[PDB]
RNA sequence: AACUCUGGUGGAGGCUCGUAGCGGUUCUGACGUGCAAAUCGAUCGUCGAAUUUGGGUAUAGGGGCGAAAGACUAAUCGAAC
RNA sequence: AGCAGUUGGACGUGGGUUAGUCGAUCCUAAGAGAUGGGGAAGCUCCGUUUCAAAGGCCUGAUUUUAUGCAGGCCACCAUCGAAAGGGAAUCCGGUUAAGAUUCCGGAACCUGGAUAUGGAUUCUUCACGGUAACGUAACUGAAUGUGGAGACGUCGGCGCGAGCCCUGGGAGGAGUUAUCUUUUCUUCUUAACAGCUUAUCACCCCGGAAUUGGUUUAUCCGGAGAUGGGGUCUUAUGGCUGGAAGAGGCCAGCACCUUUGCUGGCUCCGGUGCGCUUGUGACGGCCCGUGAAAAUCCACAGGAAGGAAUAGUUUUCAUGCCAGGUCGUACUGAUAACCGCAGCAGGUCUCCAAGGUGAACAGCCUCUAGUUGAUAGAAUAAUGUAGAUAAGGGAAGUCGGCAAAAUAGAUCCGUAACUUCGGGAUAAGGAUUGGCUCUAAGGGUCGGGUACGAUCAACUUAGAACUGGUACGGACAAGGGGAAUC
C-alpha cells in the first residue's frame, strides 16, 4: 500500500531533524539511491559507491560523477562547453 | 606474570633465594651483634616492585 | 598414516631399505548383512608415513603375511 | 510429560502466553513457509507438465 | 591567563590530520619531457574514494619513459572519466575532459580543475569537489594566463601551469543537510580534531577573549586587527565590514 | 554441556583466536585452534577469483606444486580465460588497425 | 487520463520497551570514628551507537587537555608533584 | 588469620615450571629515533630522506682461484614500535604430590640443508589430454616487469556446517518398586594429519528466447546470450577409509599382604528443529563514515642461459638422510595470591556456557563443577535498619504526593487535541486469561495412457464442550494516567 503520504525514504528520521530539512535530504537521498542507467552498457544498473563513484553492476565499469546524482548540471554544461571549444580548435 | 622477561625471573630468582631466615651458626659468632634477618621479604607485606 | 589398496605396491614396500617394522593388526569385524569376519591390517612403518593394506579374505592375510620378508620385524595384534 | 501435554495442546491458552505473537513465532517465519511451499508445489507442478511456465509465471507472482 | 583553544592547535598534537585510510597525495604527474613537449597517454584503473575528501581519486597508471615499469599517478577525477578511459596529459593533448594540458594551449573560457599556481607544482587550484577554474585570459607577450578560481578571485598564472579539464567530481555535496551530530563526527573523525566547537562566550574569562560575566556577550567588540597578537583574535579577524550580505 | 578453554595464552576473540568445540577420542570437548581461512587468488584484470588454482593461506603455496597454482594456458594463475581472451583480441584487433592507420597515414602523406 | 486505494513483502532509524554493559535522578534511605578518604540498597537515565572498553602511542605546568564545570592533568588544580 | 585453630595464601625445610610446532623472537601501525645537515653559550633542539661521493646481489656455474685481475644487475637509503593486529609447522591417549599442545607412547607436519634411487621429459631436446571452462604425480626458466594472497566496516534476514540441546531402538550398569512405571539416571568416543569423493558462487559448450521467461524470504537477471541439456572449478564444509581401537569409555568373572593384576564382553543403528552458541556462504541496507600497513609467499609476462643416449640434462612428482638454538612456561587472576596502608562489600580486560517456566543470556528452581567461607551462644525490652500489613477517610500530611500504593505480560476491542503528517499511541478506556477432553486449518518425501493413495514429523493459530469456593500474566516478572504552563 502507500505506506506514508509525503516523507518517503525520510521516515526513518521520524518526527525529528524539521520538516524542511527532512524535505532536503528526500530529495537528495532518492537522487543517490536510484538506479542510473549506465552510458556504456545501457542497462539501468548504476548505482552509488562513496559520492563521486558511480558503478554499474553489469560491465563493472565505475564512472565519476556528482554525489548525489551521476551527471550534475554543471558538469553537463562543462562537457558541452568543452565540446564546443573542441569543435572549434579542431576545426 | 607468567610471560616474564629473563631480567625479572633472574631478580625473582635473586628474592626466592634470599628469602631465608638467618643461619642459627652466625648468632653464636664471637661479638656476633646480628640477631635476625632484617631485609627479610614477604610477598603478603612488601611489594618488591620488580 | 596411508592406506594402500594395492597388494605389489605393498610387497615392494615391504623392502624399501627404511622399513624395519610393521604390524599385523586382527580386526573382528561384520560386513554388509551382519555376518562376522575376519579384517586383517598390514601396516608398514616407513620412514614418513605409517602405510595401512586392509584386507577382508582371511586366504589373501594368510598368503601374504607368508609372503612377508623374513628380516623384517613383525609384530601381531 | 508437560512436553506431551504441549504436543496434545494443553497449557497454550492466552494466560499462558509472555511473548507476543511475533515473539513467539515471527510473521516473516510463517510467511517464508508459505512462500517456499507454493514456490515448491509450483516447481513440481511446472516440471511434472501439470501447468505450463505462462501459467506458472502467473502464479509465481501471484503467489 | 591560559593559552586559548585556537593557539593550541599550532603544536599539533591532537590537531593533526587523521591520515591512515588516504590513497595518497592527489598530484599531478611530474613535469617531464613528455608532458612539456608532446602528450603521453595513461590509463584510469580505478575511482577510489579518498577519506576526509569530499571528491573521489583516479588512479591513472602511466608508462615510466625511461624504465620499463608503470608508474601510477592519483589524480582528482574530473566528473565524468572513468576506468578504462585513455587520460592525455601533456602540451599536445587535446582538449577532452580528463585530459592535463597547460593553460596557454587551451581556448578561452575553458574549465579546468587541479591548476598549478606555478609550472610543476602538480596541482593547487580547484581541487576540492565540484570546484573549477575558468580561463579568461592569454597574455603571449608574457607567458600568462588570466583565470577565475572559485571564490570569484581573478588570479595571473603562467601559461605553462597544468590543469585538468572538467569539473572536479563529487558536486553538490553541502546541498544536504547533515541533520545530526553523528553525521558531523563521522565527518570530522576522518579529518581532524576540529569539532565539536565550543563557544567562547560560554568559556570562562581565562579560556577566551570571550569568556566570563553574569550574561553571556562578548563585551568588547569581535572585529579584531590584523596586526594584534597571537591570543587575541578570536572573533572577526580583519573585518572589513559586518552584517548580512545586503544593500 | 562441556566447557572448553582456550590452549593458547590469548583469551581474547580475535581473528586469529577462532576456535571449533571437537571430541576428542578420549570422550570429551576440548577446543580446537582454527586457522584463518584461505582466499582465493583474484584475477588482475576484473577482480574475480579464477578457476583451477587451490585455495590457500600465502606461504602454503610453497609446498604444494606446480599444477596446483596455475592453469596450463597464458597467464595461468594470473588471469581467468575471459581476460586473456579479450588480451588477445585486442592485441591482435590493435595491432591490425596500426598497420591500416600505417597505410591510410602514409596514404595522406603522399598524395600531398 | 494524469493517477488514487487496499493486502502482503521487506526490515530502516544518532527510533522505542528492556538484560549485560555504561552512567548516577530520587530516597536528600543506609553508613557517616564506614565495607569504602565516595561505598551499600531500592529507585532511576541509557542500552547498537557523538556507544562502552583493553593494549599501544601523542600532548607536560603559566603548559596540556576541555561537547566548557575553572573541569581534569596519579585521593594534589582559580595553576600538579 | 580483628573468636578459635590441631588448620592456612602463615612459620621452618625442601620439591617443582622440559617446546622445531604455544608465545616472544620477525613485520609494520599510531608514533619514537640516530646518521648527513642545520640551529644553540650549552645541556642539547629540528628533521627522518632529507641540499650526502650514503651500495650489495648474483659470477654464464666452476682449477693461471682464499671463486676473479670481467661482466651484469638493483637508485631503494638506520633503527625501535603489538606476548589482542600480520604470522611456517602438533595432535590424540597416558602420565605428576606439584609440569605438560612442552614429558612418555603412537601418529604427524614445517623450515633450513645435503643428496641418492624410482618415475617423468628427451633422436619433434624443455610433457600430454580436453572444442572449451580446465585436467594431471612430474613436465627448464635469469634480469626485469605485472598481478594475487597477506588485506580488513557495521547491521539485517536467509542457506549450510560443527558442538550442545531434545529424542527412538538396542547392548550394559545404577535408582525406585505398598501401588504404578517396556520406567528414572547413566556409558555407547573418534584428534592433528593423509587418500578418494563432496558446493553455493563462478565459468565453458550446444542452442537462440515475447505468449517474455528464470528466480530470491528480500526483484534481480537474460541477444553484452536467459530458461534448458551437458560439463569445468574453488574444497569453507560434509561423507567413506587410513590414523584406529590396539587408545578411551561402560561392564563381567577370577585373583584377593597375588609383582599388583589377569581374562572376557560390549562400545551399535537412527530421528528431529523459526532451538542455543559459533563458524561460514550468497546477498541486501547504511554513510559529506566507504571501514590499516609491512614482513612474507606464490603465479604470470619475458626469454638471458643451459642441455639430447639409450635415459644427455632438469625435476615445484614420489621415497629417502640430517638439524631445528635463546628466553617465558608452576600458581592466583580476586568477597584472601593485583591496586586501594589490610585477609577492604570498592575497582580491574576476556573465552566456554546444561534442563524447565518464559519472548528472553530476565526472575525463580535443578544437573556438571564449586562452596557451605563471613566470631559464636542465649533471650526476644525500648530505639533503630531492612521487609510487610492495616478498619473508615483518601493528600486533610508536607515547601513540594517525599516515601509508598495503585498500573503492569499476552490476545481482542477502542483511542482525542495537536502535528513538522513521521507521530502523539501501550493515548485515554474496556473485556479475556487455569485445568481437562476435543475439533479445524496451517507441511516434507514417495507414481502415472508410446481425479488419487501409502509414509514421516514440528508447534503455531482459532474455536467448542466440560470443570472449580468466578479462580487463572495465580510465585516470579511487570507502564500509573490525563489537562496545561515555563
Ligand atoms: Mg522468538
Ligand atoms: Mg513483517
Ligand atoms: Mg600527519
Ligand atoms: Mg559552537
Ligand atoms: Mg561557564
Ligand atoms: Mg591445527
Ligand atoms: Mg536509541
Ligand atoms: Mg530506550
Ligand atoms: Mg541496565
Ligand atoms: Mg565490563
Ligand atoms: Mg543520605
Ligand atoms: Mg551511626
Ligand atoms: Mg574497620
Ligand atoms: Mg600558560
Ligand atoms: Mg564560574
Ligand atoms: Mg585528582
Ligand atoms: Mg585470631
Ligand atoms: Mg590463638
Ligand atoms: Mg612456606
Ligand atoms: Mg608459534
Ligand atoms: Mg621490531
Ligand atoms: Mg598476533
Ligand atoms: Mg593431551
Ligand atoms: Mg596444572
Ligand atoms: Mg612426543
Ligand atoms: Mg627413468
Ligand atoms: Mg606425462
Ligand atoms: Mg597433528
Ligand atoms: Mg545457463
Ligand atoms: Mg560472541
Ligand atoms: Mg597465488
Ligand atoms: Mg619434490
Ligand atoms: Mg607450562
Ligand atoms: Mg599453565
Ligand atoms: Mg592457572
Ligand atoms: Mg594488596
Ligand atoms: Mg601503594
Ligand atoms: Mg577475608
Ligand atoms: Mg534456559
Ligand atoms: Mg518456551
Ligand atoms: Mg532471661
Ligand atoms: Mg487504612
Ligand atoms: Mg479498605
Ligand atoms: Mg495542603
Ligand atoms: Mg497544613
Ligand atoms: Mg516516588
Ligand atoms: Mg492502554
Ligand atoms: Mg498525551
Ligand atoms: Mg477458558
Amino acid at each position: 500500500a502507500k505506506r506514508t503520504k509525503k516523507v518517503g525514504i525520510t521516515g526513518k528520521y521520524g518526527v525529528r531533524y524539521g520538516s524542511s530539512l527532512r524535505r532536503q535530504v528526500k530529495k537528495l537521498e532518492i537522487q543517490q539511491h536510484a538506479r542510473y542507467d549506465c552510458s556504456f552498457c545501457g542497462k539501468k544498473t548504476v548505482k552509488r559507491g562513496a559520492a563521486g563513484i558511480w558503478t554499474c553492476s553489469c560491465c563493472k565499469k565505475t564512472v565519476a560523477g556528482g554525489a548525489y546524482t551521476v551527471s550534475t548540471a554543471a558538469a553537463a554544461t562543462v562537457r558541452s562547453t568543452i565540446r564546443r571549444l573542441r569543435e572549434m580548435v579542431e576545426a | 606474570a607468567a610471560q616474564k622477561s629473563f631480567r625479572i625471573k633472574q631478580k625473582m630468582a635473586k628474592a626466592k633465594k634470599q628469602n631465608r631466615p638467618l643461619p642459627q651458626w652466625i648468632r653464636l659468632r664471637t661479638n656476633n651483634t646480628i640477631r635476625y634477618n632484617a631485609k627479610r621479604r614477604n610477598w603478603r607485606r612488601t611489594k618488591m616492585n620488580i | 598414516a596411508r592406506e594402500i589398496t594395492d597388494i605389489k605396491q605393498f610387497l615392494e614396500l615391504t623392502r624399501r631399505a627404511d622399513v624395519k617394522t610393521a604390524t599385523v593388526k586382527i580386526n573382528k569385524k561384520l560386513n554388509k548383512a551382519g555376518k562376522p569376519f575376519r579384517q586383517t591390517k598390514f601396516k608398514v612403518r616407513g620412514s614418513s608415513s605409517l602405510y595401512t593394506l586392509v584386507i577382508n579374505d582371511a586366504g589373501k592375510a594368510k598368503k601374504l603375511i607368508q609372503s612377508l620378508p623374513p628380516t623384517l620385524k613383525v609384530n601381531r595384534l | 510429560a508437560h512436553a506431551q501435554s504441549k504436543r496434545e495442546g494443553r497449557h497454550s491458552g492466552y494466560g499462558k502466553r509472555k511473548g507476543t505473537r511475533e515473539a513467539r513465532l515471527p510473521s516473516q517465519v510463517v510467511w517464508i513457509r508459505r512462500l517456499r511451499v507454493l514456490r515448491r508445489l509450483l516447481a513440481k507442478y511446472r516440471d511434472a507438465g501439470k501447468i505450463d511456465k505462462h501459467l506458472y509465471h502467473v502464479l509465481y507472482k501471484e503467489s | 591567563g591560559r593559552v586559548i583553544r585556537n593557539q593550541r592547535k599550532g603544536a599539533g598534537s591532537i590537531f593533526t590530520s587523521h591520515t591512515r585510510l588516504r590513497q595518497g597525495a592527489a598530484k599531478l604527474r611530474t613535469l617531464d619531457y613528455a608532458e612539456r613537449h608532446g602528450y603521453i597517454r595513461g590509463i584510469v584503473k580505478q575511482i577510489v574514494h579518498d577519506s576526509g575528501r569530499g571528491a573521489p581519486l583516479a588512479k591513472v597508471v602511466f608508462r615510466d619513459p625511461y624504465k620499463y615499469r608503470l608508474r601510477e599517478e592519483i589524480f582528482i577525477a574530473n566528473e565524468g572519466v572513468h576506468t578504462g578511459q585513455f587520460i592525455y596529459a601533456g602540451k599536445k593533448a587535446s582538449l577532452n575532459v580528463g585530459n592535463v594540458l597547460p593553460l596557454g594551449s587551451v581556448p578561452e573560457g575553458t574549465i579546468v580543475s587541479n591548476v598549478e599556481e606555478k609550472p610543476g607544482d602538480r596541482g593547487a587550484l580547484a581541487r576540492a569537489s565540484g570546484n573549477y577554474v575558468i580561463i579568461i585570459g592569454h597574455n603571449p607577450d608574457e607567458n600568462k594566463t588570466r583565470v577565475r578560481l572559485p571564490s570569484g578571485a581573478k588570479k595571473v598564472i603562467s601559461s605553462d601551469a597544468r590543469g585538468v579539464i572538467g569539473v572536479i567530481a563529487g558536486g553538490g555535496r553541502v546541498d544536504k543537510p547533515l541533520l545530526k551530530a553523528g553525521r558531523a563526527f563521522h565527518k570530522y573523525r576522518l579529518k581532524r580534531n576540529s569539532w565539536p566547537k565550543t563557544r567562547g562566550v560560554a568559556m570562562n574569562p581565562v579560556d577566551h577573549p570571550h569568556g566570563g560575566g553574569n550574561h553571556q556577550h562578548i563585551g568588547k567588540a569581535s572585529t579584531i586587527s590584523r596586526g594584534a597578537v597571537s591570543g587575541q583574535k578570536a572573533g572577526l579577524i580583519a573585518a572589513r565590514r559586518t552584517g548580512l550580505l545586503r544593500g | 554441556a562441556q566447557r572448553v578453554t582456550f590452549r593458547r595464552r590469548n583469551p581474547y576473540n580475535t581473528r586469529s583466536n577462532k576456535i571449533k568445540v571437537v571430541k576428542t577420542p578420549g570422550g570429551i570437548l576440548r577446543a580446537q585452534h582454527v586457522k584463518k581461512l584461505a582466499t582465493r587468488p583474484k584475477c588482475g584484470d576484473c577482480g574475480s577469483a579464477l578457476q583451477g588454482i587451490s585455495t590457500l593461506r600465502p606461504r602454503q603455496y610453497a609446498t604444494v606444486s606446480k599444477t596446483h597454482k596455475t592453469v596450463s594456458r597464458a597467464y595461468g594463475g594470473s588471469r581467468c580465460a575471459n581476460c586473456v581472451k579479450e588480451r588477445i583480441i585486442r592485441a591482435f584487433l590493435i595491432e591490425e588497425q596500426k598497420i591500416v592507420k600505417k597505410v591510410v597515414k602514409e596514404q595522406t602523406e603522399a598524395a600531398k
